């Protein structure tokens, strides 16, 4: 049709030479012909594995751990588990997320039938729950004996008599155990016909493996966009460094079965990282690596030729970075996502933007510039399943948040800062707001899918416009006496 | 799938 | 022994005429030969009913209703429910706190098996439980048939299709039952050795007369001191006004079964209060009343001989009170709770203190000056069990707080303000900190009971010392750049 | 209890 040329296409915008950031330009709207929910924001992470949602956490010690891993796994994304710990620790928590059995609750504690009841008295307050299964030797690899509960050991004043648990609970006579490999709703049917509040599962050789809790099945919400692999375990990655001893990390991680790894550094164009891609891609051909950090097309080329499968674009634009204040490096990363993804689409390589995000607008402007998925570090901090725990300050509930180069994590130099950010709640309540943010943004842009909003950007029919500082003071909240900003 | 999923179609055109 | 007279006794310290408040004086320590857990703080509320902790709640519309009433009576305290509502509302909330824990449950809700499962849904919406009995005729005075619990209806998508209660219920014979004419100890030992949860009570002719629950015993070991009466329910109180139409408020509470009642007023010494106490003491001789406010002994006299069973003191000295600023009446709080208590112990009348309590130390100083229990308004509001709801302002989560004399609670004058105060979490993790602080204060004083600390005060053993303005700005936090105080 | 629980024992002594 006619389509007047009001606006700037992307190669007209990012060739003016100025360093543009996210709150420096914005996207012009266009024709819309569909409703809000039916845009499918399927995005890719690497050359093989894809996602339902384009969100992904950052690998720091203060944002992502097993809880963040399971959570962002089941809500569509992936989380990457930091390497600020011992290798067996990171292997242990990636094993914790990798099985997880979708709600069939994992890592039960276990006692021996010779054991006393002050131990379950202290373990009830150490952990929180009450129903514990019992085997012969009191360990997972033994024949089953029975189960206990707080409906079994409450009001007995004989606890110092070296109590023997055979003389207390129900061994096999009232016991019901489903056959193994049973699904969610069928085992739930077994529970709700059983009139019994706790269900062991055994194999053909009477070995306890997994376990449920009854009260979770009242709100067993199915997560329809769950991003789980060919053998139906959750997609979950990790990140390891570049220093030579991390080989003993990543081989343990591949024993644990990590499927994507991130080679994080301040800037990724080293001989160290290139030689380690050459070390990985002949030992683990099915494992896929994430290179980074790159900001320019030169260090993008010098990684993708080595065999890396996705770039992690953006240094120096963190919420907790001071490496532009110290190392005088980096670039404003809204230019970096375009000038790296423009080189990255040439070879079929997705790119990952990290840092600079503090709202759901910036992730839309990021992945409309060629970014396939968006790594968020501070916006997903201060949640329920972020590691660490809350502490009130000035009356505001917050929990600490700290950078990898900040020497409270590690003579050396400092590349980060330590601090704290106010709370957000659990992300099952938070990231569907982010998905709805992408969803309404790609609504008003005018594309039914993120793949074709990037196709509209590289074609030219999606057009941007520069924005000045006196327009940025006008874009936000202005000319009010006191406003209260509630996002959802 | 994946290689289609960045842009789609002819996909570079210098 | 020698024991030098270092300090000032109470009668030396309060006849100087200075308007002493709580944070203007402080208590000298003594000898210690016990620990912090070893001191009990069982105090008296009225002439006859006693409490395990001296912490009672305030009757305002924004601090206490049935929620804080049950949650504080579980701790050991007591709750008064404000009279700023319709009398049927205060009646069903005072039943709700008088419910939610019984031993021998007299006349519970019970149905006939002809109806459907869709009806017990709104019955649980009207009661909050599903452990229901089933009789043949339908009402309580009927023959026992069976029970159903909260664990049966988890698999019915049909709301009334095949939902007759006859085919889904446990039979009469396989119900652990106990005959009538029984007391409660062998009843709950039968209940705890059944491991079945409930216990019907019948006569020889299978007529259901009572039911026993197990969550009672859960609350029994979870709350080992919780102030329960002869019929083993949580004691509770309620606020009434003093106008003529409040006689219709009181008898509605009387059929509901409230145990104490407080005469809410700005100034207690009226003809109205003494006339309505004379209206009470002939109608409800077992019911015990609280009369206030008094601040001087001259208005304590004409309330105690009128028949008031405990005094509720302090006017002008609240966190939201401004009647010293508008009506210019009252007196400072500590010289009030000394002298009203010193007059009141002549006649064996306990005395409770209102207002001015900001921390734990004001409670210990109020209890050391002769008060029996302590009533807390702002220190208990903005909790989980406070009525209303949370709201944000500048990121500090907080709850609105508002007195009766504020005109928002009502040409009239304003004797209070409406404001807000930040959250202090749920009280089940908060008032145990207050109990621990009170008993540590009684440890540092040198009395293993509050009876002993009041005896040491009136005997001249426990002696105080005046504190000036620079000395009281020395007492807190000073001489540093920044700090955060965590209490519990 | 409260007749004892306020002070206990002598309880006034003018
Ligand atoms: N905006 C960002 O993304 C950003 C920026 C700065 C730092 N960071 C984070 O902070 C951390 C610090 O970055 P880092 O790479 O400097 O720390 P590092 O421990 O990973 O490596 C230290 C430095 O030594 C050199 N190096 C790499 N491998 C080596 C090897 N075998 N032998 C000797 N030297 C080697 C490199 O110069 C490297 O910067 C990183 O974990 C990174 O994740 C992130
Ligand atoms: N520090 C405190 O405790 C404090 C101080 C000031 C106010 N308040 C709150 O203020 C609330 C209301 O103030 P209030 O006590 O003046 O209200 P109220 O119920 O006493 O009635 C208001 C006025 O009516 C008069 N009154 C009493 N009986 C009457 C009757 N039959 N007919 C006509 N008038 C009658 C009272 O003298 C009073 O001046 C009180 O519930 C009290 O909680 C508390
Ligand atoms: N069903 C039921 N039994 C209780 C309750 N409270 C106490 N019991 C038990 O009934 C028994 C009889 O009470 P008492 O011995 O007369 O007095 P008490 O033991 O000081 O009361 P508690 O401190 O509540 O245990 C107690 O030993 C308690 O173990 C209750 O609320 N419901
Ligand atoms: N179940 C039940 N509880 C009652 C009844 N009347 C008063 N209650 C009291 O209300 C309290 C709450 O009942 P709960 O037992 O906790 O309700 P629930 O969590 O669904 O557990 P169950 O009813 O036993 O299945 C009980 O502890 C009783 O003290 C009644 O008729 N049935
Ligand atoms: N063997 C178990 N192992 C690990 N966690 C458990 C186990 N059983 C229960 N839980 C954990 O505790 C949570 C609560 O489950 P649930 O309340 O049904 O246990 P419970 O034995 O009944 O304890 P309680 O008596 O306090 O309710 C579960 O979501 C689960 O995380
Ligand atoms: N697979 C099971 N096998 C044998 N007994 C069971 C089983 N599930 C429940 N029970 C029995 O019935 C009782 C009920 O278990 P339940 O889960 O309700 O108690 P709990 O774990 O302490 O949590 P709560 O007391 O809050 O209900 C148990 O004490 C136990 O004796
Ligand atoms: N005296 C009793 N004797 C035998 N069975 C009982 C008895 N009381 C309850 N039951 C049986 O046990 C089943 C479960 O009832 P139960 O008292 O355990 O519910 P509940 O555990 O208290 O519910 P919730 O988990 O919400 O607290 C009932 O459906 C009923 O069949
Ligand atoms: O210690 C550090 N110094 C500088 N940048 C860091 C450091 N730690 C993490 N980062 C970057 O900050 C990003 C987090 O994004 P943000 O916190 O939302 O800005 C990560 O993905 C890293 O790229
Ligand atoms: O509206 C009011 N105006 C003046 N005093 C009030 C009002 N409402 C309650 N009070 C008193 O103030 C006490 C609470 O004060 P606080 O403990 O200092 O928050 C209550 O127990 C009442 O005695």
């Amino acid at each position: 049709s006619y389509v007047p040329d009001d606006g700037l296409t992307a190669q007209q915008l990012f060739n003016c030479g100025d360093g543009l950031t996210y709150n420096d330009f914005l996207i012009l709207p266009g024709y819309i012909d569909f409703t809000a929910d039916q845009v499918d924001l399927t995005s890719a992470l690497t050359k093989k594995i894809t996602l339902k949602t384009p969100l992904v956490s950052s690998p720091m010690d203060t944002v992502t751990e097993a809880g963040m891993a399971i959570a962002m796994a089941l809500t569509g994304g992936i989380g990457f588990i930091h390497h600020n710990c011992t290798p067996e620790f990171q292997a242990n928590e990636v094993r914790k997320v990798k099985k997880y059995e979708q709600g069939f609750i994992t890592d039960p504690v276990v006692l021996s039938p010779k054991d006393r009841v002050r131990d379950v008295f202290e373990a009830k307050a150490r952990h929180g729950f009450c129903g514990i299964p019992i085997t012969d030797t009191g360990r997972m690899g033994s024949r089953l004996v029975g189960i206990i509960s707080s409906r079994d050991i409450d009001f007995l004043k004989e606890e110092e008599h070296d109590c023997f648990l055979e003389e207390i609970m129900t061994k096999r006579e009232d016991l019901v155990v489903a056959p193994a490999g049973i699904t969610l709703k069928e085992a739930n049917e077994i529970l709700q016909r059983s009139k019994k509040g706790k269900l062991p599962i055994v194999n053909e050789d009477d070995e306890l493996v997994a376990i449920i809790a009854r009260t979770d099945l009242k709100k067993n919400r199915d997560y329809p966009l769950a991003s789980k692999d060919a053998k139906k375990q959750l997609l979950c990655g990790a990140a390891i460094g570049t220093h030579e001893d991390d080989k003993y990390r990543l081989d343990l991680l591949a024993q644990a079965g990590v499927d994507v790894v991130v080679l994080d550094s301040s800037q990724g164009n080293s001989i160290f990282q290139i030689n380690m891609i050459k070390y990985i891609k002949d030992k683990y051909p099915n494992l896929q690596v994430i290179g980074g950090n790159v900001v320019t097309a030169a260090q993008a080329k010098n990684l993708i030729d080595a065999g890396v499968d996705a770039l992690r674009v953006g240094m120096g634009s963190g919420s907790i970075c001071i490496t532009q204040e110290v190392l005088a490096c980096g670039r404003p990363q809204a230019t970096a996502v375009y000038k790296v993804s423009e080189y990255a689409r040439r070879f079929g390589v997705p790119v990952i933007a990290d840092g600079g995000i503090q709202n759901v607008g910036h992730i839309a402007k990021a992945l409309a510039l060629g970014a396939s998925t968006v790594m968020m570090g501070s916006l997903l901090a201060a949640t329920t399943e972020a590691p660490g725990e809350y502490f009130f300050s000035d009356g505001i509930r917050l929990k600490k948040y700290r950078g990898m180069g900040s020497l409270d994590a590690m003579i050396k130099v400092a590349q980060g800062v330590s601090g704290a950010v106010q709370d957000k709640g659990s992300i099952h309540k938070f990231v569907p707001y982010l998905i709805a943010g992408i969803q309404h943004s790609c609504q008003d842009i005018g594309a039914k899918s993120l793949t074709q909003v990037r196709a509209m950007m590289y074609s030219g029919e999606l057009k941007f416009e520069k924005r000045t500082s006196s327009a940025q003071v006008e874009g936000g909240v202005h000319s009010l006496h006191s406003y209260e900003k509630r996002l959802f | 799938m994946a290689d289609y999923l960045i842009s789609g179609g002819t996909s570079y055109v210098p």
